[PDB]
RNA sequence: ACCCCUAUACCUUCUGCAUAAUGAAUUAACUAGAAAUAACUUUGCAAGGAGAGCCAAAGCUAAGACCCCCGAAACCAGACGAGCUACCUAAGAACAGCUAAAAGAGCACACCCGUCUAUGUAGCAAAAUAGUGGGAAGAUUUAUAGGUAGAGGCGACAAACCUACCGAGCCUGGUGAUAGCUGGUUGUCCAAGAUAGAAUCUUAGUUCAACUUUAAAUUUGCCCACAGAACCCUCUAAAUCCCCUUGUAAAUUUAACUGUUAGUCCAAAGAGGAACAGCUCUUUGGACACUAGGAAAAAACCUUGUAGAGAGAGUAAAAAAUUUAACACCCAUAGUAGGCCUAAAAGCAGCCACCAAUUAAGAAAGCGUUCAAGCUCAACACCCACUAAAAAAUCCCAAACAUAUA
RNA sequence: GCCUGUUUACCAAAAACAUCACCUCUAGCAUCACCAGUAUUAGAGGCACCGCCUGCCCAGUGAUCACUUGUUCCUUAAAUAGGGACCUGUAUGAAUGGCUCCACGAGGGUUCAGCUGUCUCUUACUUUUAACCAGUGAAAUUGACCUGCCCGUGAAGAGGCGGGCAUAACACAGCAAGACGAGAAGACCCUAUGGAGCUUUAAUUUAUUAAUGCAAACACCUGCAUUAAAAAUUUCGGUUGGGGCGACCUCGGAGCAGAACCCAACCUCCGAGCAGUACAUGCUAAGACUUCACCAGUCAAAGCGAACACUCAAUUGAUCCAAUAACUUGACCAACGGAACAAGUUACCCUAGGGAUAACAGCGCAAUCCUAUUCUAGAGUCCAUAUCAACAAUAGGGUUUACGACCUCGAUGUUGGAUCAGGACAUCCCGAUGGUGCAGCCGCUAUUAAAGGUUCGUUUGUUCAACGAUUAAAGUCCUACGUGAUCUGAGUUCAGACCGGAGUAAUCCAGGUCGGUUUCUAUCUACUUUCAAAUUCCUCCCUGUACGAAAGGACAAGAGAAAUAAGGCCUACUUCACAAAGCGCCUUCCCCCGUAAAUGAUAUCAUCUCAACUUAGUAUUAUACCCACACCCACCCAAGAACAGGGUU
């Protein structure tokens, strides 16, 4: 079965904390053959806000999507026309979440 | 690794065999089978309905070509239903219309009780000896303990051979070889030394086949 | 002179690459593009041209200007060969000694042959030498003369031998055989110049198209903006076609030829039984087979193209970063061994409830006992601080350096 | 294989051929073979002495003979089934198969005893060669060379390219690691509308020969036709590892270019080679499309004539030629752009080429395997972590991969051995440590360590396997099988031959067995006494101690004996003899670093410290050897190829 990057595996709830799970999750998760972690709703949150706010926060003057979308050095020579969409976060099947 | 090269030569010799390649393909546990089956297509040793005692059977080709032959498996309704006992000290996977004693060796009185208790009309009709002393690196030692080793189933024998009955047993070539032909002279009117092509032929491994068994 | 700095011999071949493979000791001499129709250029004459024939709805006459070299195994015809050898014919010759009832007998010379080893390998020798061997009165060995001849002879068949190279001799001729194959193809200078395919006894080749070159005629060519180009499958993107303006200068047609094409690598999208890598293949684009600079040397990555001289100048791409694991001190009575199942589970074999005393302890979170007994943890005080891997084979591989103003 | 004999002149002497004897087939005969012969003969063949076994499709029962049956006629429309005649002068069967056996063999295999330098393990001497002096004086080869090493790069692979290092220049003698060292000749795979030999049930023929018939002629000859034998000419398409069994080659559709057209080879699937309705499915003609060429193919306004240019995805075939008065018609030419008509086999092979050649041809990670780590389920009496480990993950190193979801068996300077080894550590032994389910001896596991070492024999069965005896151990690998211009088995692998299987055959096997030719004189690079440091086992003491209930049984330190290795030597012994040798004798020296602990901060305790620090700790080892230079007449030498060196009082 195929998995892309951002796809919940599996899911898991009932009258526990995030902590009591998180150590078997996490397990499991280092087990798996792509990178993986264990996350509740308020963690997948934070993690959300958090690439947004780096996203807002940015003092590099220039990003990929700017200069991918605009061209500016003939750059899409180089890429993939679906490195439009990815904005230079995926490459291959790999995941970059510390890339604006 | 580390291969000797007698023990690469013997390697090459052994995968280059027909025999072994035919043995997979016949489903033949030991290629020395066929040399059996040779000397049954020369002298015809092996009817139906015949008693057969094997020694040194294991891994039990031997008794495979036996109950093929003798139909002691009954497969053929119409030929007569024949024995096959084997007997080696080392465990023989079972096989179908055959029985194994195990362990025992043919020079014991008591395994000889056990033998002619197990076989009907305590008689054996052929026996068949393939065993050898593990080889000590001398020809000389090794033809001398096989010789010894022939000669206490030669000496066993009266008690489990019927009058007129066939014996087979392995020989390395040797000085002594011509004392033990003798020996058979006098106890067996048919007497022949046979070297399948079966054998190999850097090998001194020959075949005394005794017939027409007298005293 | 050398020391310094820069510099991967030449030719030819393979779809592409050279550094791979081919060819060259060197010198001199010799050694390789032959012709037409049709077109083009320059004359003559001109509805006619031409020194009978032939052509002609501006043509005709004349001239100029385009088409290599070496190499098979073969096939056939006519000769020449049996002084070697295969077999035969005629008339000859040779065979010591020893044992043998006496011989296609044995040992063993001469003689004939050539088993095995060594030597020799441009040798003594295009098959030998030394030793060791097989035979040696015979289906024996050998001299002389004669015979059988290539679509053939001859053969105790080894496809043997037929003048050192016989699955079909040799010589001459046909013959400059043929070779879609290999190799070669000789002054100087300039210019334009590269990868859609189809058919094929076809993929080592050729023909047509595409591209390329030249000359000529004429008008558009390229870049493009609104508008415009499908539903179904339930989904599908970068894009493409068409295209005024504009920025540009090229394009089409006509006449005449050749030559090139399984191209390679890189970026991207894909296809090959629902194979993320690899192999094979399709498409889009780039570079390479064209210069230079850079990335360590470097076809295909980056920078850069139109040519010369200069002991001037401004620049382009262009130098990898990184060093990582401490942790609490103190203290613990008791309703009861909470009830059921269990030999007994008594806080921790399992199920239900999960209250309750002190000031403060979960009917106990982790160990440990057959079960108990015990060591922690959470609990009260005390006030303390607590913030993640590596290896291989000749010998590591520039030297080095954290601190003067982009 | 009966034997003697013969065979590939020049890689095969054999199990191949021939051979006595036996067997099969053919022939009733003269003046050039057979043969001046005649069936006990002659020719063509098979098999291989002899000797012993192996022999009925002759018509069946019943008592030589009757009777249906077999074969032929007639009746019967013709048949069914009836009427007649014969089978009663004789027949043997196998170029069939097995079985021992005497003699013989440069045949292949095994073996007894001796024997010998084949070997353990090599040595001494002589001759040749050699080297030097004198004379004479070739060959292969050669782009030019002012011709180094290490690492890297160039899919492997560098004397020459990059980064390091090295480096006065010249002979002579050795060596064979490199110069994909040199010369031919190979072997393997592929290609050519290139050859040739052989075979046939390939195609085309019967010119030739023989026979027959019909003409002519009055048996022969000639012409025509038919039948055979013998040949002759020519070919053997394409894809699919390669081979067998298969499949495929043309047209249409989908995966399939997400949106003009075109374009996905190979593959995975489907289908087509028609059919039905008209009978104006008549004639003619603007403009267009087009399977990327051409040839083909497609749509169609208007008009004439009619009426009030069909459905279907493909549903198909050029030229020539043949039939036809014309109109038309003719290929499963399916290899579908189609030669008018042609197959196998070559290990006897040839030529022209291409490819491997030879260490790459598949180089930045999918599938699978191994190793280490992570994960903490589970074994281990309880107990993850003494030891082992499931599903997985990560890192490193191997192998495989584009379609017949068919059985294969591949590869083949491929791989053994000798000689000499260079290297790695992922350690088999020897050293030092930590843990233990470590009482001690043995072990199990991990860390560190590449200085040194790592045996001799033999295969009855075993799919990369054993067996015997040892050992301290008998390591795992890389080096183009490491190494064939140092040597040598086997295999690829063949020219001869046989067996089993295949094939009508020639011949083949992806099966087995026997026999079987690769030469080299070293031009260049590199190298040719680095040296001066050795390891290990066993025995004894401790000690029979510690330890342990006993059984059993250490470590340090020391002593003695050996084996090997390195370096020498000749007094004896032995090979021998002014000497060289081993089988003899002599000598042989330092450590290794993983951890175990003090004091002590960050973090006032503790804490061996990528804190400052202190010991085991040893650090750079060191010392040994060598070291003065006439004449360079000559002679001698324990010195030596030459040269050089030592002695000549
Ligand atoms: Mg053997
Ligand atoms: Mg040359
Ligand atoms: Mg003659
Ligand atoms: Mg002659
Ligand atoms: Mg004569
Ligand atoms: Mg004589
Ligand atoms: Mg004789
Ligand atoms: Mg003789
Ligand atoms: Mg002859
Ligand atoms: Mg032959
Ligand atoms: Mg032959
Ligand atoms: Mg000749
Ligand atoms: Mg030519
Ligand atoms: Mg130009
Ligand atoms: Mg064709
Ligand atoms: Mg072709
Ligand atoms: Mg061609
Ligand atoms: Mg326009
Ligand atoms: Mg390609
Ligand atoms: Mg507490
Ligand atoms: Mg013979
Ligand atoms: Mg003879
Ligand atoms: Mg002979
Ligand atoms: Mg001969
Ligand atoms: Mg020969
Ligand atoms: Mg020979
Ligand atoms: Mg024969
Ligand atoms: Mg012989
Ligand atoms: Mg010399
Ligand atoms: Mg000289
Ligand atoms: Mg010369
Ligand atoms: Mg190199
Ligand atoms: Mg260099
Ligand atoms: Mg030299
Ligand atoms: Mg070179
Ligand atoms: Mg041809
Ligand atoms: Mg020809
Ligand atoms: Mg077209
Ligand atoms: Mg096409
Ligand atoms: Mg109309
Ligand atoms: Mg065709
Ligand atoms: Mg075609
Ligand atoms: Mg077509
Ligand atoms: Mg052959
Ligand atoms: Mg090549
Ligand atoms: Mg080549
Ligand atoms: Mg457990
Ligand atoms: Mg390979
Ligand atoms: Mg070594
Ligand atoms: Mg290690
Ligand atoms: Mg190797
Ligand atoms: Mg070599
Ligand atoms: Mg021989
Ligand atoms: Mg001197």
């Amino acid at each position: 079965t195929p998995v892309k990057a951002g796809r919940l595996v599996v899911e898991m709830g009932g009258r526990c904390e995030f902590e009591e799970v998180q150590g078997f999750l996490d397990q499991v998760a280092h087990k798996l053959p792509f990178a993986a972690k264990a996350v509740s709703r308020g963690t997948l949150e934070k993690m959300r806000k958090d690439q947004e706010e780096r996203e807002r926060n940015n003092q590099n003057p220039w990003t990929f999507e700017r200069i991918a979308t605009a061209n500016m050095l003939g750059i899409r020579k180089v890429l993939s026309p679906y490195d439009l969409t990815h904005k230079g976060k995926y490459w291959g099947k790999f995941y970059m979440p510390k890339r604006v | 690794k580390n291969r000797t090269g007698a023990e690469h030569l013997w390697l090459t010799r052994h995968l280059r065999d027909p025999f072994v390649k035919a043995a997979k393909v016949e489903s033949y546990r030991c290629r020395s089978a066929f040399k059996l089956l040779e000397v049954n297509e020369r002298h015809q040793i092996l009817r139906p309905g015949l008693r057969v005692l094997d020694c040194g059977a294991a891994p039990g080709a031997w008794s495979q070509v036996a109950v093929q032959k003798v139909n002691a498996a009954g497969t053929d309704p119409s030929s007569p239903v024949g024995f096959v006992l084997g007997v080696d000290l080392l465990h023989i996977f079972p096989l179908e219309g055959a029985t194994f004693l195990c362990p025992a060796d043919v020079t014991d009185p008591r395994t000889s009780q056990r033998i002619l208790e197990v076989l009907p009309g305590r008689r054996a009709d052929v026996i068949l000896s393939d065993m050898a002393p593990n080889a000590t690196g001398f020809r000389d030692l090794d033809h001398d303990r096989l010789i010894s080793l022939c000669l206490t189933l030669l000496s066993v024998t009266p008690d489990i051979l019927q009058p007129g009955g066939t014996f087979l047993c392995k020989t390395w070539a040797g000085s002594q070889s011509r004392r033990l032909q003798r020996r058979l002279t006098e106890e067996f009117q048919n007497v022949r030394i046979i070297k399948p092509e079966a054998s190999r032929k850097e090998s001194s491994e020959v075949y005394f086949l005794a017939t027409q068994y007298h005293g």
